């Protein structure tokens, strides 16, 4: 089936550069105009540039006219997206779409990926637990979960028992604390029944620092 | 440029919802029809398109969706809203550089009032040794999204160390999930044993209060 996945980004100090990519499947990617979208932190979504088939058009708006560079590679049917010169207002979620003959700009999205602008440092997260010893136990189901503490830059990803625990799952966004660093929490309720059998564990993953914890959850 | 109105939008299930968008100038291309495009973007995913050019719908919408719109002014119609179709509109425009997209219009829900599932989560032992320890409040699955969370450590009002994390709808049931942490050190949590989360919502007459008795091993 068609799908675009998009790489390559993470923090990148202020006056940077980073350079992120799209790889493309399911379709004719010589035959495609190829975009480049961004969303803002406050879901403000914005046109990056596009780039024609051959390679030879592209185009972009003024407020990144310059700095970025749009490429693609037809041999191996991926896309680029230089970025130089990195400002702060440049943090987001960065998208490669694709279109339709027909007259469509987006009809086919990636998954982005999330470039950060700032001086801070990489920092990872530190996977507390979330104990129901009594004061949760409300009967016959209860909450649980894991504080994922202290981590910078965003994101970070939480699993339970590895994609074995969907329903219920209650992982919140994060916020960003005070310290500079953020920090959320995922929650899941379940039978209290199901306690003890059913081993729960919370994966966390903070590729930003290659950090990759795991934690059992339990009464 | 675009304009979309209204920025929030209150739907009860079955009702008809209507989404415009202005741009600052007449959109049209090279005549080749206005390209004037519609995205949803569903909570915790990529957007996805709608209608294009004006009224053409995509591959796999159903035609509860449609879209219309002269000069300078489009509007998206949902005539029976679903649960599915919660999440954030946006109007697009390709026929000018640069290609702009409306601010947004969210597309909430209103379902029949809930309370929310009140509860308390000490600081785990290893987090104390760390030194700062979190007791983390949590209200689960409640509609309206109004809540109020007051901290009451003994009987003291935390005004101060304490955050708030609330979800967005879910399309399971309509409701939200709020989160809130006390952030102490070892000593100031350790200085007290009870601890107290009050909750205040519309769908609870008496505010529920959410304590427990500090302790060690
Ligand atoms: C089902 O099989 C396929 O889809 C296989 C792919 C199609 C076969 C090869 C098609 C070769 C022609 O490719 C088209 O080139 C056009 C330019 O000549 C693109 O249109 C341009 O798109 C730009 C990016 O948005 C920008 O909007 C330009 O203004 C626009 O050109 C304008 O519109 C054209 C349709 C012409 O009328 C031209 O005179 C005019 O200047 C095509 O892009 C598609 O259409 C546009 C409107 C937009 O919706 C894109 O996202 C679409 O992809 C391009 N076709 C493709 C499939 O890329």
């Amino acid at each position: 089936e068609v799908n675009l996945v998009e790489s390559g980004g993470g923090l990148v100090q202020p006056g940077g550069s980073l350079k992120v990519s799209c790889v493309t499947s399911g379709f004719t990617f010589s035959d495609y105009y190829m975009y480049w979208v961004r969303q803002t932190p406050e879901k403000r979504l914005e046109w990056v540039a596009y780039i024609s088939q051959g390679g030879d058009i592209t185009d972009y708006p003024d407020t990144v006219k310059g700095r970025f560079t749009i490429s693609r590679d037809n041999a191996k049917n991926s896309l680029y997206l230089q970025m130089s010169r990195l400002k702060s207002e440049d943090t987001a979620m960065y998208y490669c779409a694709r279109g339709l003959d027909d007259g469509a700009w987006f009809a086919y999205w990636g998954q982005g990926t999330l470039v950060t602008v700032s001086v801070a440092s990489t920092k990872g997260p530190s996977v507390f637990p979330l104990a129901p010893s009594s004061k949760s136990t409300s009967g016959g189901t209860a909450a649980l979960g894991c504080l994922v503490k202290d981590y910078f830059p965003q994101p970070v990803t939480v699993s339970w028992n590895s994609g074995a625990l969907t329903s219920g799952v209650h992982t919140f966004p994060a916020v960003l604390q005070s310290s500079g660093l953020y920090s959320l929490s995922s929650v899941v309720t379940v039978p209290s029944s199901s306690l003890g059998t059913q081993t729960y564990i919370c994966n966390v993953n903070h590729k930003p620092s290659n950090t990759k914890v795991d934690k059992r959850v339990e009464p | 440029l675009m304009t979309q109105i209204p920025v929030s939008l209150p739907v009860s299930l079955g009702d008809q919802a209507s989404i415009s968008c202005r741009s600052s100038q007449i959109i049209v291309h090279n005549n080749g029809n206005t390209y004037l495009e519609w995205y949803l973007q569903k909570p915790g995913q990529s957007p996805q398109l709608l209608i294009y050019k004006v009224s053409n719908r995509f591959s796999g919408v159903p035609d509860r969706f449609s879209g219309s719109g002269s000069g300078t002014d489009f509007t998206l119609k949902i005539s029976r809203v679903e649960a599915e179709d919660l999440g954030v509109y946006y109007c697009f425009q390709g026929s000018h550089v640069p290609f702009t997209f409306g601010s947004g219009t969210k597309l909430e829900i209103k379902r029949t009032v809930a309370a929310p599932s009140v509860f308390i989560f000490p600081p785990s032992d290893e987090q104390l040794k760390s030194g700062t320890a979190s007791v983390v409040c949590l209200l689960n699955n409640f509609y309206p999204r109004e809540a109020k969370v007051q901290w009451k450590v003994d009987n003291a009002l935390q005004s101060g160390n304490s955050q708030e994390s609330v979800t967005e709808q879910d399309s399971k049931d309509s409701t939200y999930s709020l989160s809130s942490t006390l952030t102490l050190s070892k000593a100031d949590y350790e200085k007290h044993k009870v601890y107290a989360c009050e909750v205040t919502h519309q769908g609870l007459s008496s505010p529920v209060t959410k304590s427990f008795n500090r302790g060690e091993c």
